[PDB]
């Protein structure tokens, strides 16, 4: 069972967005899909579900005016639309299958969750720069190496390493808005110092709104 | 009372 | 709508100690008829969805550890971690399925307390692709420090700065349960050849006296 949604987008305010969400796995027509939204610095906030059989819903008073919850069965799929986009809306934004307490089962999924920003500002692909290892950036056996992820809107951007072999030691920061209203963030990782020569260290970074994928390998 | 509608996934009966 | 109020907003207890988790309801959401609660518990880890623990108040979801379990009837309610393992530092949350709307808690967070590591500090200086671009940012690395207060400064040709860097700081790892800091000093190009020693200063209380890092443009 897994439900993966839609990409991170901006929308001007008064503007309308709509996020997919597609189910797998199961009899798509037998359970009834919910969104809930979290704002940053804010509590869980339940927006409606729908019934993906007949398409039934029911919707929060918060947002009855704006919201509209659909479902395409043929393609397994759910839709969310807020309308007259405003600031309290850039939040992240979930498709669930909230406490499906069965007979034989039970079990709660979610989707990756979705991050919609209300801005006048446009897309901007990220720039992704090498925190190269030096002999300033090592202490006792182990060096210090990254990623710098500079100047693009909106959040967020993703980063792994080495397509996810290494996880150990990897510290990504939480992005900083700079004064451009540009974000940007740093990638580390902690290795052994001894086998720079040897290992290869490559950052895998995405930036979905502006479709950016770059690896940057960060040598000595 | 709860409302069986707040959530249809949930069976009342279903432990 | 059904409130759901939770107490602490934070906590932070040593590896292997109890955690205990309240949460109240604004309405009674017992049924008499099932003597059924309709109250969830989740857990909720940086950039990921919540992950459900505990439903019917007091039922552990398949595959959750032991050491969760819950308990209250009506209008109140706990959580409790018996033993709180490192990988446990998340937001947990409260849920209440009993009416319309669906509604959530607060979150409480819980924290480890642990023993004091100093930070490791790394410097990194602009990269050559990011200065054929026009600009130069300097960064500075805090590693794997304990307690989360730590503080930075930066020192251009040695003169103190202000207001053109930036900071964050990691969620508590939950390997060690240790923070980790970046800092970034921003210039255009030109001012960055205008100088030639940067260095940054960590205080923190790991450290007897401000450990500088600085090297030559």
């Amino acid at each position: 069972v897994q439900l993966v949604q839609s990409g991170a987008e901006v929308k001007k305010p008064g503007a309308s967005v709509k996020v997919s969400c597609k189910a797998s796995g199961y009899t798509f027509t037998s359970y009834a899909i919910h969104w809930v939204r979290q704002a940053p610095g804010q509590r869980l906030e339940w927006m409606g579900w729908i019934k993906a059989g007949n398409g039934n819903t029911r919707y929060s008073q918060k947002f009855q005016g704006r919201v509209t919850i659909t479902r395409d069965t043929s393609a397994s799929t759910a839709y969310m639309e807020l309308s007259s986009l405003r600031s309290e809306d850039t939040a992240g934004y979930y498709c669930a299958l909230l406490t499906v307490i069965t007979p034989d089962d039970a079990f709660d999924i979610w989707g990756q969750g979705t991050m919609v920003t209300v801005s006048s500002a446009s897309t901007k692909g990220p720039s992704v720069f090498p925190l190269a290892p030096s002999s300033k950036s090592t202490s006792g056996g182990t060096a210090a190496l990254g990623c710098l992820v500079k100047d693009y809107f909106p959040e967020p951007v993703t980063v792994s390493w080495n397509s996810g072999a290494l996880t150990s030691g990897v510290h990504t920061f939480p992005a900083v808005l700079q004064s451009s209203g540009l974000y940007s963030l740093s990638s580390v990782v902690t290795v052994p110092s001894s086998s720079l020569g040897t290992q290869t260290y490559i950052c895998n970074v995405n930036h979905k709104p502006s479709n950016t994928k770059v690896d940057k390998k960060v040598e000595p | 009372n709860p409302d069986p509608n707040a959530n249809p996934n949930v069976d009342p009966n279903a432990n | 709508d059904i409130v759901m109020t939770q107490s602490p907003d934070s906590l932070a207890v040593s590896l292997g100690e109890r955690a205990s988790i309240n949460c109240k309801s604004s309405q009674n959401i017992l049924f008499s008829s099932n003597n059924k609660n309709y109250l969830a518990w989740y857990q909720q880890k940086p950039g990921q969805p919540p992950k459900l623990l505990i439903y019917w108040a007091s039922t552990r979801e398949s595959g959750v550890p032991d050491r969760f379990s819950g308990s209250g009837s009506g209008t109140d309610f706990t959580l409790t971690i018996s033993s709180l393992q490192a990988e446990d530092v998340a937001v947990y949350i409260c849920h209440q399925y009993y009416s319309s709307p669906l509604t959530f808690g607060g979150g409480t967070k819980v924290e480890i307390k642990r023993t004091v590591a100093a930070p490791s500090v790394f410097i990194f200086p602009p990269s050559d692709e990011q200065l054929k671009s026009g600009t130069a940012s300097v960064v500075c690395l805090l590693n794997n420090f304990y307690p989360r207060e730590a503080k930075v400064q930066w020192k251009v040709d040695n003169a103190l700065q202000s207001g053109n860097s930036q900071e964050s700081v990691t969620e508590q790892d939950s390997k060690d349960s240790t923070y980790s800091l970046s800092s970034t000093l921003t210039l255009s190009k030109a001012d960055y050849e205008k100088h030639k020693v940067y260095a940054c200063e960590v205080t923190h209380q790991g450290l007897s006296s401000p450990v500088t890092k600085s090297f030559n443009r």
